[PDB]
């Protein structure tokens, strides 16, 4: 179960960073979740119900689909500000990154703690740009969204193209495969760390050979 | 026919009436809202949250006639739009296929890639240009259900076209696209 690792970048104002991020998440753990299990002393568990809602972006032409779990959703609005705080707090690199990562719970003998093992991750870049006028803006607001659509595209594809997924767990592994502590969903056990970036340059060869 | 058989043609076929809701639902031009819950009932197939309404049942239910897709035989939900001036073009054909080969080493994991498949339908939905136009209703969309035969030449030259996703069944895979303009 070696991990799978996918790389999003886009380019947004300040403003759209917020929405940007909550509809690459939320997508992916859309994707990345289920029911809530209930086990019974057999051994079998029942699923529950995952509903779904649409956001309609503020700051962006765009909607997007995400579960309807609101612990979820303040949880992600929270590390995705930390990362918005950062960001504008680094000051001129504006070069910034968030990683969402599935894991599995692996358990060691003693004295040796459980080991996390990755399965997939998901590192999207963020390019923020400064705009000087309000239609620059009234652009931004529309192409900001015309490039996250192929974003949900490219992450659904990326989805069919990953074909593992870990074990349906019994009632006493289900915390090393599943986040079992939200009311309307079960997501898979994930991570959101964020990072920021200095910008490096480009290599000159193969450049120069097209010349 | 075995359990396996008929569990798989009732999965396949509330897949498939769950496919037409949630197409023809994410063009009514307002926002779709389901809660989760942790005691469900016995009717929220794929574990998801979808609310039929009758209507597209019906249309759907009667461009199936009561079968399944399969090889040459491919169900179609294609959108349109209609003016005032009567002008009638179509912007997608979703597809959903029934291919060839087989899946010998695959019962509710083909139920569960079906959910995770619905949820990608869900997602592509709303990211697709007549979305965004489906929402601002001037011009009125319309949607069709048939069980073809599908050919697109009705979309034009240059339409280009978005794999939902695909789920292998030991009966033969299933593809689920749209050709949009």
């Amino acid at each position: 179960m070696n991990c799978r690792s996918e790389v999003l970048e886009v380019s947004v104002e300040g403003r759209q960073v917020e929405e940007a991020m909550l509809a690459v998440l939320h997508t992916v753990l859309l994707h990345r979740s289920t029911g809530k299990f209930h086990y019974a002393a057999a051994g079998t568990y029942s699923i529950g119900t995952v509903g779904t809602q649409d956001v309609d972006c503020d700051f962006i032409d765009f909607t997007y689909v995400r579960v309807s779990s609101e612990e979820l959703d303040r949880a992600l609005r929270k590390v995705v500000g930390e990362f918005k705080d950062a960001l504008r707090n680094s000051g001129g690199d504006g070069l910034g990154q968030m990683s969402l990562e599935f894991y599995q719970k692996k358990k060691s003998r003693w004295p040796f703690s459980d080991e996390c093992i990755p399965w997939e991750v998901w590192t999207v870049k963020v390019h923020v740009v400064a705009l000087a006028t309000e239609q620059e803006r009234q652009i931004c607001r529309e192409k900001v969204g015309e490039k996250l659509c192929e974003k949900i595209i490219n992450i659904v594809e990326v989805m069919n193209r990953h074909e593992y997924l870990p074990k349906m767990p019994t009632q006493s592994e289900v915390d090393n495969v599943f986040d079992t502590g939200l009311r309307d969903v079960q997501p898979y056990l994930y991570k959101i760390s964020f990072q920021i970036t200095d910008a490096l340059g480009t290599s000159v060869t193969t450049t120069m050979r097209r010349l | 026919n075995s359990q396996d058989r008929k569990d798989l043609d009732k999965f396949i076929k509330f897949f498939a009436l769950k496919t037409v809701q949630v197409i023809v639902q994410a063009r009514l031009g307002e926002k779709i809202c389901t809660r989760s819950s942790s005691s469900p009932t016995g009717s929220d197939w794929f574990n998801l949250a979808i609310k039929d309404i009758p209507e597209v049942t019906h249309e759907a239910k009667k461009a199936l006639a009561g079968q399944l897709p399969a090889v040459g035989r491919s169900m179609c939900v294609e959108i349109s739009l209609k003016t005032s001036e009567g002008d009638s073009m179509e912007l997608e054909i979703w597809c959903l296929e029934m291919n060839e080969k087989c899946d010998k080493e695959i019962s509710y994991t083909v139920y569960n890639r079906l959910s995770l498949l619905l949820k990608s339908l869900l997602a592509i939905t709303r990211v697709t240009p007549a979305y965004r136009l489906s929402r601002k209703q001037e011009y009125v969309i319309l949607y069709r259900i048939y069980f073809g035969e599908v050919q697109l030449s009705g979309l034009g030259e240059g339409f280009q076209t978005v794999r939902v996703g695909t789920v292998g069944t030991p009966v033969g895979t299933i593809t689920l696209s749209c050709a949009y303009r």
